RNA sequence: CAUGCUUGAGGUUCUAACUCUGGUCCGUAAUCCGGAUCGAGGACAGUGUAUGGUGGGCAGUUUGACUGGGGCGGUCUCCU
RNA sequence: CUUGUCGGGUAAGUUCCGACCUGCACGAAUGGCGUAACGAUGGCGGCGCUGUCUCCACCCGAGACUCAGUGAAAUUGAAA
RNA sequence: GAAAGACCAAGGGUUCCUGCGCAACGUUAAUCGACGCAGGGUUAGUCGGUUCCUAAGGCGAGGCUGAAAAGCGUAGUCGAUGGGAAACAGGUUAAUAUUCCUGUACUUCUGGUUACUGCGAUGGAGGGACGGAGAAGGCUAGGCCAGCUUGGCGUUGGUUGUCCAAGUUUAAGGUGGUAGGCUGAAAUCUUAGGUAAAUCCGGGGUUUCAAGGCCGAGAGCUGAUGACGAGUCGUCUAGAUGACGAAGUGGUUGAUGCCAUGCUUCCAAGAAAAGCUUCUAAGCUUCAGGUAACCAGGAACCGUACCCCAAACCGACACAGGUGGUCGGGUAGAGAAUACCAAGGCGCUUGAGAGAACUCGGGUGAAGGAACUAGGCAAAAUGGCACCGUAACUUCGGGAGAAGGUGCGCCGGCUAGGGUGAAGGAUUUACUCCGUAAGCUCUGGCUGGUCGAAGAUACCAGGCCGCUGCGACUGUUUAUUAAAAACACAGCACUCUGCAAACACGAAAGUGGACGUAUAGGGUGUGACGCCUGCCCGGUGCCGGAAGGUUAAUUGAUGG
RNA sequence: UUACCACGGAGUGAUUCAUGACUGGGGUGAAGUCGUAACAAGGUAGCCGUAGGGGAACCUGCGGCUGGAUC
């Protein structure tokens, strides 16, 4: 739930944590952990190609299963943990043969249930099958958008696609931003919502939580000189004369950026 | 006060030495450029 | 009018060129890269060349003289 | 314009606080009006305290001064 | 004296010790020297490297890309600031010592002999292997006190004694499995998994028991009938040398060190690889190989002098500067503050006078008390612990140590507790439980007396209050005249982006975004919180529309 | 000399009177200006609560009442 701080300090009179008591308090599982370094925002040649990354906490890399191409097979969830590096929660499955794997928690899956996937699996949240044989009106998420890739699409918190209309060899779904595509039919997806819906409602407090996490502070182009950024110079405070723009001189305040003439044939219509 | 230079001799001869003039075509014209002037020292 | 023979434009469809930062096999001890084969898109996308639009993101420059100091104002050629 | 006018504070207040509206030339995310806590932040007023001052006096150390040793500097057309 | 004392690392390179010297160097002289000349001086299986393993990162066969040079990158192999075998005490030099010597250890490898045997990786599993904060303990180093041994009897009253001084030391290792932490154990039958296999790991079913198993400081014993030890005797030259050599015990206190990579708890969710254990594949199989016991032998190479918070390093200097880590005693004290000392080190490489103005750093000041000044600048003042008491306003945390006040030294009397701890009791019969007189140690209560001018007596150690502007706050900023009202900030809004994402660096391959997926990512403005955020789409931009006008390369009718 | 204690003194609050530049509504008064909101179905039936708007009476939305006329 959402848990707001008595304010006994400046620093914490705004913080609403988001504590759940039902995720896992031991270590993690071992084999299914790699290591990940930092980046800075740096690319092959050292420079700073996305900016206001830089520090926070180390973390481990969970190799999450995106795929589920274990069909047949039944499983069990064996806890639900927490992930550093999603903003959802992550679930241990055990398969009927040992082989424990992680995979994007659903909403109500807690500690039992059996998660099956593939063709003739029930309609219980938390189930996989390709979206051919999944009833049109329903709600799914973590849907592929090539056959063996694994996920793509609707796999943040509290993400979901709805499935709209289905004919010929592909199937149209309505997408969390408001956008129609038309997927393959012989691509996979999940039955249900996301865990972790209430992440929304967090308030971080302090300009040294946002620090934890990685982010690096932000310097309006107003406050510059004509030399840094295009909105830059004036005495006094000034507006930024021109229209509004970005660093290396595109127009911000609505202009269009979208260019592939490639996927243009699978966007039934776009999310405007 | 502290000064410019803080000497340390693995970081000097990592930049300067012979085989960091060796790696490039650069640093290749460098040293025979020090043998056409006839210098004692050649490298760091 | 009925066809024949071209040829401008549009739409649909196919696979065989091209594309895949999709799967699995081999080179192989290898998330690179190639070859093979499934799957997908498909004469589109993309690249070369020619051309219209946009483009202080970036560049090379220009922005007169007189003047009871410069600037502002006025004047700059011809006739009485 | 302007030390606007009125009230308070002072023996006396071009600064301060409260109003008036005649806004040279405030104004609503280049945000408007308030706001507890916070500030080596700007303005004003008190208590205590005092060599800040009336108005300086005496005392103690380090230089200045003399003797011995070592021994610079900027500058300089020439100087009765 | 939490250094101005010791010791590591970096850096330096003979500055180290001895003999001979004083021209130059040393801010003066110098017989002295980090100075000149000449000799000497650094001893390792265990310390630090190298060797084994990897992080960020580098290079990178083939490869992909690129006018050329070259860029990126796969297999791979480099790269510590990290992981991975093992030594301690005592002697000795002018100069080295955990290295030499004495004594007592530990680790690892090689070759033989015997006995018994399924061996085998580059591959599979386990392990290695880890965050912030906090809190209860257990212990040790260290410190005090008492006793013991040796010596002493005090230039001036007393001092043969509840006297004075010194010493009362001892390691690694072995044995011991304790305070404490984690964990169910065994047999049997199997198997959609760990790319192939597996007796190993994982999963499943049945039966039996409540007991095993793994870690773990430290105590005790032993090392040690030994070393060390004030001092005594002898010999030699005012000191060395050989032999000898007393006591060497108990009680309290006690860490920031160890148990502890432990335990609890919280989000920001907390290195890798090898060494190590185990399993089998390809292959051997009476040769190879493996497991024990015994004997013999080895452990290569490199660095060890000296400075090292400085006169030897970085600053042109024998320069109030800078320089990572470890140790860190006594009396007061909360304390690593502060003061006076210990061990140890030093008096800072020009002196001697005298006692003018004036300058610098301080002490005291009559009567006033901010009249000074741009401005209470500077100075003066406050300052501790316990107790009483404390306003507007408030986001209900605060404001607040608001404000203000009372007590505090020393010596007696009475009196309340806690810790440790003989003897005793239990039997779980010994690294165990309860509990103890004296001794030592810690925290109180109420009653007097007494000295001074003054008892938080020195060092140390908040001045406070009332109106207002700005910025919500902690934070950041012009290295070297601006620390702020400037930047950031949590919160808010607009807009773009469907993943081969937008966007950015790259002639390109590619990389970041991101091993993320619209509760996400980028850009822009505003800047906690409260109440709100009005009117204008004419201009310029952006978005949508597509009818009609103009409109490029291209084409080439017609005319000349 | 000790104890008790009046006057007096210091600090910080509470409460109650008077007064205060300037401001908000109310009542009364005179042949003043603008409109016509209510009383008839008052010419959009009026009232009640609430929200927004407007020179003003008031208008509009939502819910409620008859203390509403013709039928
Ligand atoms: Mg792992
Ligand atoms: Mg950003
Ligand atoms: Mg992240
Ligand atoms: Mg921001
Ligand atoms: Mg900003
Ligand atoms: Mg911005
Ligand atoms: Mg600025
Ligand atoms: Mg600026
Ligand atoms: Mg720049
Ligand atoms: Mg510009
Ligand atoms: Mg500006
Ligand atoms: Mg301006
Ligand atoms: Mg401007
Ligand atoms: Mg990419
Ligand atoms: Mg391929
Ligand atoms: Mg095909
Ligand atoms: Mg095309
Ligand atoms: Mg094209
Ligand atoms: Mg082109
Ligand atoms: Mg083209
Ligand atoms: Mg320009
Ligand atoms: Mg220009
Ligand atoms: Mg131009
Ligand atoms: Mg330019
Ligand atoms: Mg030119
Ligand atoms: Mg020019
Ligand atoms: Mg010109
Ligand atoms: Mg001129
Ligand atoms: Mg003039
Ligand atoms: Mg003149
Ligand atoms: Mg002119
Ligand atoms: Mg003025
Ligand atoms: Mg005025
Ligand atoms: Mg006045
Ligand atoms: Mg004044
Ligand atoms: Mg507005
Ligand atoms: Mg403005
Ligand atoms: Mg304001
Ligand atoms: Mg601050
Ligand atoms: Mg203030
Ligand atoms: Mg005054
Ligand atoms: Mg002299
Ligand atoms: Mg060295
Ligand atoms: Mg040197
Ligand atoms: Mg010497
Ligand atoms: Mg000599
Ligand atoms: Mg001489
Ligand atoms: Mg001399
Ligand atoms: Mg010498
Ligand atoms: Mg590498
Ligand atoms: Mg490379
Ligand atoms: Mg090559
Ligand atoms: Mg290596
Ligand atoms: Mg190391
Ligand atoms: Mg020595
Ligand atoms: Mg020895
Ligand atoms: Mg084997
Ligand atoms: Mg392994
Ligand atoms: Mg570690
Ligand atoms: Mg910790
Ligand atoms: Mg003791
Ligand atoms: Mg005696
Ligand atoms: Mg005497
Ligand atoms: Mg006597
Ligand atoms: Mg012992
Ligand atoms: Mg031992
Ligand atoms: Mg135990
Ligand atoms: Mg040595
Ligand atoms: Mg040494
Ligand atoms: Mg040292
Ligand atoms: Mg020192
Ligand atoms: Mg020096
Ligand atoms: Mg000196
Ligand atoms: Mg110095
Ligand atoms: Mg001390
Ligand atoms: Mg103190
Ligand atoms: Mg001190
Ligand atoms: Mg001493
Ligand atoms: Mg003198
Ligand atoms: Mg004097
Ligand atoms: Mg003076
Ligand atoms: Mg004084
Ligand atoms: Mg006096
Ligand atoms: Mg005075
Ligand atoms: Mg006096
Ligand atoms: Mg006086
Ligand atoms: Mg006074
Ligand atoms: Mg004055
Ligand atoms: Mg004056
Ligand atoms: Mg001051
Ligand atoms: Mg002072
Ligand atoms: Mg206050
Ligand atoms: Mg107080
Ligand atoms: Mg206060
Ligand atoms: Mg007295
Ligand atoms: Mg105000
Ligand atoms: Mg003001
Ligand atoms: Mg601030
Ligand atoms: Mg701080
Ligand atoms: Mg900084
Ligand atoms: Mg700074
Ligand atoms: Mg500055
Ligand atoms: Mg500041
Ligand atoms: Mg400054
Ligand atoms: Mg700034
Ligand atoms: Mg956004
Ligand atoms: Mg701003
Ligand atoms: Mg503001
Ligand atoms: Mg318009
Ligand atoms: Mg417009
Ligand atoms: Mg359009
Ligand atoms: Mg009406
Ligand atoms: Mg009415
Ligand atoms: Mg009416
Ligand atoms: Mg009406
Ligand atoms: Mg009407
Ligand atoms: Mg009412
Ligand atoms: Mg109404
Ligand atoms: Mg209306
Ligand atoms: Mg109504
Ligand atoms: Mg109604």
């Amino acid at each position: 739930a959402i848990v707001k701080c008595k304010p006994t300090s400046a620093g914490r009179r705004f913080v609403v944590k988001v504590v759940n008591q039902e995720l896992h308090k031991g270590a993690p599982y071992a084999p299914l952990l790699e290591k990940k370094s930092k980046s800075g925002g740096r690319n092959n040649n050292g420079r700073i190609t996305t900016r206001h990354i830089g520090g926070g906490h180390k973390q481990h890399y969970r190799l999450v299963d995106f795929r589920r191409n274990k069909d047949g097979i039944p499983a069990i969830v064996e806890r639900v943990e927490y992930d550093p590096n999603r903003t959802a929660h992550i679930a241990l499955l055990k398969y009927a043969d040992g082989e424990r794997r992680y995979i994007i928690a659903p909403k109500g899956v807690a500690a039992g249930d059996q998660l099956i996937s593939g063709i003739g699996a029930p309609i219980k949240a938390g189930n996989s099958m390709p979206l051919r044989n999944i009833p049109v009106g329903s709600t799914v998420h973590g849907i592929e958008l090539k056959p063996g890739k694994g996920a793509q699409i609707a796999r943040s918190a509290g993400a979901s696609a709805q499935l709209v209309a289905r004919e010929g060899a592909y199937v149209t779904l309505r997408l969390r931003s408001g956008e129609m595509r038309k997927v393959l039919a012989e691509c996979r997806a999940t039955l249900g919502e996301v865990s972790n819906s209430e992440h929304s409602l967090r308030s971080l407090g302090k300009a040294g939580a946002t620090r934890w996490r990685g982010v690096r502070p932000t310097v309006r182009g107003v406050a510059m000189n004509p030399v840094d950024h295009p909105h830059g110079g004036g005495e006094g405070r000034t507006s930024a004369g021109r229209h509004p723009v970005s660093p290396w001189g595109l127009q911000t305040k609505g202009k269009k950026t979208r260019s592939n003439k490639r996927t243009d044939n699978m966007i039934v219509r776009r999310r405007k | 006060m502290k000064r410019t230079f803080q000497p340390s001799t693995l970081k000097r001869a990592r930049v300067h030495g012979f085989r960091a003039r060796m790696a490039t075509k650069n640093g290749r014209q460098v040293l025979s450029r020090r043998r056409a002037k006839g210098r004692k020292r050649l490298t760091v």
